[PDB]
């Protein structure tokens, strides 16, 4: 049931997210996640609040509730994390 | 520095090799 769940919602698409150091974590999400629950992990894991970063993806700013759908997101692209101006 | 995937479960994130 759980399996079959995940098999409607498609496949994970893997993420880079490039840090200001250019260092790398990779994220797996679907299609139609909001990527908030990325930016959160990540500034989690970096130990910093999530409104001091900014997401982009081929320099725009990525929203709390876009999804890399909307974004037109693809299997390896990447994401770029900066400090909030 | 190794290899970091982390899933996002939105759903069971310990797997890291799934792909549904
Ligand atoms: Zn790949
Ligand atoms: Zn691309
Ligand atoms: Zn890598
Ligand atoms: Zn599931």
């Amino acid at each position: 049931t759980e399996d079959l769940g995940d098999k409607k919602e498609g496949e994970y698409i893997k993420l880079k997210v490039i840090g200001q150091d250019s260092s790398e974590i990779h994220f797996k999400v679907k299609m139609t996640t909001h990527l908030k629950k990325l930016k959160e992990s990540y500034a989690q894991r970096q130990g910093v609040p999530m409104n001091s970063l900014r997401f982009l993806f081929e320099g725009q700013r990525i929203a709390d509730n876009h999804t890399p759908k909307e974004l037109g997101m693809e299997e390896e692209d990447v994401i770029e994390v900066y400090q909030e101006q | 520095a190794e290899e970091r995937v982390v899933v996002i479960d939105d759903d069971d994130a310990e797997n890291s090799s799934s792909r549904y």
